[PDB]
């Protein structure tokens, strides 16, 4: 299997339907991560939310192709990134772009404790076709490049305690039942939506280092915290990687 | 379906949700550009081979400009390989990989456009919505760099390093993306056979063939990436492609003005 | 005065003497795009609301520019005061502010250019100076993205944090600088009104107003960002805009033409 | 109020005019800078002087528009800050660009204890119209962006000890008087010329954080030093913020 | 002589090899773009003198390009010297004068293309392979910041720290690697004389001269900068260079029709 | 003599045919880096290699004129840095690109040990005429930036042991005799190949800082090692700087 770059690191996904919250949850979970930045190397990756739901509702109007909304999608996680990443300023984060994340991410995180970046992957106009919405997203973008340097984990931070069997927002939330623990294999071959892209299972299933990716709820204090030391706190997700 | 019905699904479920996912396929279909043709120049098919292969392509493009509007995307080639090489024997990810290989396509496009320039056809990056020389005469085709954008983000194979999407690829997912109205890849045999033409004595030319019927007879990994056949199946647009023999002088041009050259491998 | 006595004046005292002020006030003046006319598209009033606006407005843009060059630039909307709404939660300055605002209009801009690409009119940086396609009547017009680059430098209101210059202000300051002849903000009414008349029975129309009229009768904020209208009275080119309402068919073609559709909005 | 971004930054902001009298005036501004990196987290941001003046010159002959003249005159604080930053760069400081200071300075000052940047804010062909000179220049966009970020303070440095009440270089410098202290409200409703722009009075009108800026003269060694400890050295320009 | 036997000296040697340079010097000659005259406007010969030497080069360029394709690069002037007396004073090397003699090259670059933009043509980087432009009979000509790339890594020379390849090396050597047909200075003399003529009472005009013929004359640092001479006397393509007075009316446009104004300084 | 921009800064250039050699050179190369990342401040070069005379076959059986050639070699050599780089990102290593090089070197390496860039300077399409093969290549660019920093030394890592009177695997290798020192005039003087670029004799002759440039043999483990501390293990050049 090839190398891990960044062996050290730790990536955090931050849900855009999070940030969506505004101050009620982004006060809280940033206080939460500047007590982490002692703790750990920390590449921060925002996703999209609402916003991009609004976008897609104006192309999608105007009848344009899935490689279209991909990157007006991503500029919506971009933005969640500026903000969160304003947030953390005083303590030394600054946003970096994607062609910084990609080259230059081992230099950034000599200079400070962590850096922010949008979760979307640049796939853009080369998204692949067959659904009219982007496939590509915020939990697809944040796992490549956690699997792609070989990082020591990836979280993912939800507006949900995790995987439930249906939406528990939804018009099943009545019978919708917490999943503590589940592999990506499993969940690929169910049907229904869930709170993380389907492309995420995918690249789950040619993954070469993460072997499991936890999905919390940041919406209560503590629970990245805990996730980050490997306590089981919210659904984990087992890719299928084996130890070597 | 209507539009503040999906409005609704797409405010209030994830994306994730089928029932959001089949309202947003009943969306109107707008092609961006629609009257162009997507061209890849192989990088070992073609441009490797200097000019003997180069000049007489050049010739055609200029010519096939004055009455066809050209989007031509350029391959890698050994040097890729090469590249390939050296990383994958240090244990480096497809997605390290990935970003090395645009480079070579990147000097292969940078080539061709030096002998396009004083015939006005630009090197551009956006070739897709690049309006202002695809709505001139006097221009009319551009050049670009035929990989995808993916870098450190590339998915990668199944087994090994090396990046599935790479050149075929990044041209087809162009030509589908701009909703193009023909696809056609320029490579060094004059079209897909039952077995590699360089390696099999016996082999026999297939005019006409469907991704499914490639697969049945093990052809999904011969004459293009084997990803852009189920790129092929899933696309809005682009639903059949067309490869030639870029050696053979006039192929691309009697490709443009629709006779059959080469194969055609069809979605469906 | 005289070129020499200006020199002098620049060499020996602080750019803020008055008399080193009045001197430069009597430097010649160059229309850099002065055949040129600069459209707003208001991002809540036209693009938000989809095909049924935008798409009209595109096929009065390509029949336009056969006869009138046009600078086209993008509002922002709803999405920008949902960004605004959640940094102004946080007690973010207006600095940051205008940086997340700017990614909506060019959103915008790249919506309204994949429409308008197969027809030759690219998106631009640098709409003013884009020369080639401002000279050619195959294209004759250019989208750009309406935001100021005020970014993190962006001088905040009186009160509050939301950017005080925002689309509105962008776009007009473009056609100041280049000397354009004409501009025209396209949004979702008539023109202006004695009272909002989206929230008000019997306002009336105004045809015709200055901006000292226009504060006097309290509508310095009402349909133009509100420093639009004093940079409007410091201006040396364009000294008056209109106002008028893409929502209805040919009102931008017409306003072209040089009828009096919408509402005159006039410096002095 | 909004929140302070970088609440421990100090801004400096040294003239155009400043850098144009050349070794003799740089040589002991550097080795007082040097000396002044353990102490302080330092954006040191450079003015245009004397070449802008010359670029007006062609500009204003051949006709141009004040937006044109704008990034004209910028680009000569650019060079004025390449040239600062290279006499630094043995003590870790570089220049960055505005792009860099406006969304990542906090993690350049978590590698290096100052950076340089153009005090030029980027008004561009923006610049507001009215006079034929750009107003947003480098004093104005010093303080733009020390008040945005919230920063501890901002210090001009001048090639005179402040300001008077007349050029004391020009024509009526007999009778120019010191002002040890002035509020920008009672510098705004005077006429007559000034060592910093008038738009810096107007953005200190507008003002959330930074309450008092002084003026120092930078041919004077250790007035800087004293300046960025608070000491009255120079002309104090209250701003007509308030403590919360 | 073959391309078998150049590419097995090209994998088996060093490039250092006298063997392989000679091989690859039989290799053939492609002219980029070779329909196009450079020409250079001095930055203290023309630009810095303002309005009475600009406005009638720039009516003479919008003249020209109906007839001939240009490529228009600027010189720097008085504000570089200022530069390179502020950063020599404090002994910095001759890579970081480079590097800000560039920005005063690219103001001139950008003042020259305000007064041209509706006259169609752009400023642009790249300008040899500004292949649009290029093309079309309404631009057909493009401006450009004349100093070369080296920036830190510029060689200094044998004495002091002013850059010795400034824009007189930056304009000609875009014109040989594009394989331009014609080379034209435009500064402010008549020609190259036998002495300095601001400096020097009868100096006598030279019409045509040689390189080697200039240094025996001790004119090797005179109109242009000297390292040019060297670089004249290495080039594949532009063999010959024309230096002319842009403050005498239609003297450049005399020159693009073939008459001998000015100077001719010939390789050999 | 003008100033020393980085004079504590040590400038390694490493051969794109040493690169070629894969993970048996570069393992090793890559270990003895690792440990003397706490010892030097280190920018680190690569040059272009095999895949450059490739592209130099394509490109003049094109036709194309040497200034075409140059930046299509110089390609070759970034992607050597990203290679080498990416070996050494655990460590905090990451390449940098030419600008950030020119402008930004010192708060690079303040931030962290070592960075990589491309060793080929950007000469471009104004790369000199004459020989239809870029002159100015990776040994010449690193030392004109070695030189205009004023470093405190150069060192060439080569596939060789150093400089001998015949190229050692060529035709008259029999007669190759070993060079434990030359001066750069004296090569100058000399016909034949080098294992180093002929630009590099002319930039040394009028170089202003860098009095001797080492070769030595990267394929030999602690070469580099002692020749970052002076030790003479290949061959000395003498560039003819002299002390102040
Ligand atoms: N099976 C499921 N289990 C848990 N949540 C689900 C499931 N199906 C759908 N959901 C919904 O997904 C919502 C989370 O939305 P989504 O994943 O789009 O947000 P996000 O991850 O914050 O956004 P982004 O992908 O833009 O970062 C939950 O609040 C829940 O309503
Ligand atoms: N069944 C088959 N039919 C035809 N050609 C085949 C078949 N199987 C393999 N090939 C090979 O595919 C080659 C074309 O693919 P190759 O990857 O070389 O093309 P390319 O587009 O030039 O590549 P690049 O741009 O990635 O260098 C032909 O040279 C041929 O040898
Ligand atoms: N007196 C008035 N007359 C007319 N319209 C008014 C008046 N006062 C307020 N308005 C409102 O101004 C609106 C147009 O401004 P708005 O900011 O929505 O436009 P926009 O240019 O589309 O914005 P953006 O591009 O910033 O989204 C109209 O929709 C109208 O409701
Ligand atoms: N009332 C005043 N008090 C003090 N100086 C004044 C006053 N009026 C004008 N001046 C002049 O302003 C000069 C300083 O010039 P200026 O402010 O343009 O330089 P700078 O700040 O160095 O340049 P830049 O704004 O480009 O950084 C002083 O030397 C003095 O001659
Ligand atoms: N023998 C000579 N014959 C003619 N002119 C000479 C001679 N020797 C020196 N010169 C000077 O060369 C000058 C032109 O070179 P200069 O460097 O001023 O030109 P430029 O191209 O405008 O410069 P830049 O663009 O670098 O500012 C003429 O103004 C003239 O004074
Ligand atoms: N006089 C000589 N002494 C030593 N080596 C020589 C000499 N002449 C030629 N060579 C050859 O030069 C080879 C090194 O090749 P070269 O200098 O092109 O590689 P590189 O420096 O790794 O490449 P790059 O310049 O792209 O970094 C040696 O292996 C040797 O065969
Ligand atoms: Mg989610
Ligand atoms: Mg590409
Ligand atoms: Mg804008
Ligand atoms: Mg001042
Ligand atoms: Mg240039
Ligand atoms: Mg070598
Ligand atoms: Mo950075
Ligand atoms: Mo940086
Ligand atoms: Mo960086």
């Amino acid at each position: 299997r090839p190398i891990r770059l960044l062996p050290w690191l730790q990536v955090v996904k931050i849900g855009g339907r999070v940030m969506d919250r505004g101050a009620d949850a982004i006060l809280p979970l940033v206080e939460e991560l500047r007590k982490l930045l002692p703790e750990h190397r920390l590449l921060i990756l925002t996703g999209a939310g609402v916003r991009a739901r609004h976008v897609f509702s104006v192309g999608l109007d105007l009848g344009l192709p899935v490689g279209s909304l991909a990157p007006l999608a991503a500029s919506e996680a971009g933005q969640n990134g500026h903000i969160l990443a304003a947030m953390l300023a005083s303590e030394g984060v600054s946003y970096v772009e994607h062609p910084t994340v990609a080259d230059q991410l081992a230099i950034h995180l000599s200079a400070t404790r962590a850096v922010v970046g949008s979760a979307f992957p640049p796939y853009h106009h080369h998204e692949f076709p067959g659904s009219r919405i982007p496939p590509h997203r915020a939990d697809t973008g944040a796992f490549l490049l956690a699997d792609a340097f070989g990082a020591a984990g990836l979280t993912i931070v939800e507006n949900v305690d995790g995987i439930y069997t249906a939406d528990p927002n939804g018009p099943d939330r009545g019978q919708a039942r917490f999943l503590p623990e589940t592999s990506a294999t499993d969940l690929a071959k169910s049907e229904g939506p869930l709170p993380v892209d389907r492309a995420l299972l995918d690249v789950m299933a040619t993954a070469r280092h993460i072997e499991r990716v936890q999905v919390v709820n940041g919406l209560v204090p503590g629970r990245l915290t805990a996730a980050l030391r490997g306590e089981h706190v919210g659904t984990l997700i087992r890719t299928g990687v084996r130890p070597a | 379906n209507s539009t503040a019905e999906l409005e609704e699904l797409l405010m209030q479920r994830s994306l994730t949700d089928p029932q959001l996912q089949a309202a947003a396929a009943a969306a109107a279909d707008f092609r961006i550009l629609p009257d162009a043709t997507v061209i890849k120049i192989g990088g070992q098919s073609v441009i490797d081979r200097g000019r003997a292969a180069v000049y007489p392509l050049v010739d055609e493009i200029v010519a096939a400009r004055k009455n066809h509007k050209l989007l031509i995307g350029t391959g890698a080639g050994t040097r890729a390989r090469h590249l390939y090489s050296i990383a994958a024997g240090l244990g480096l990810p497809a997605g390290v990989l990935a970003q090395l290989g645009s480079s070579v396509a990147d000097q292969n496009a940078a080539m061709l456009g030096q002998l396009l320039a004083k015939h006005g056809i630009p090197v551009v990056g956006g070739a897709g919505l690049s309006a202002v020389p695809l709505s001139l005469a006097e221009v009319n085709a551009v050049v670009f760099s035929g990989m995808p954008p993916y870098k450190l983000w590339m998915r990668p194979a199944a087994e090994g390093v090396i990046p599935p999407y790479r050149t075929d690829a990044g041209c087809f997912l162009l030509a589908e993306q701009f909703g193009c109205k023909q696809m056609i890849f320029v490579k060094d045999e004059d079209g897909l056979y039952t077995a590699n033409p360089k390696t099999s004595k016996d082999a026999t030319f297939i005019p006409r063939i469907s991704v499914d019927e490639m697969k049945a007879k093990g052809l999904h990994d011969s004459i293009l990436e084997f990803p852009v056949l189920d790129l092929l199946q899933s696309a809005q647009h682009v639903r059949e492609v067309q490869v030639v023999n870029g050696l053979v002088p006039g192929n691309l041009t009697r490709a443009l003005a629709g006779e059959h050259v080469g194969t055609i491998i069809t979605a469906s």
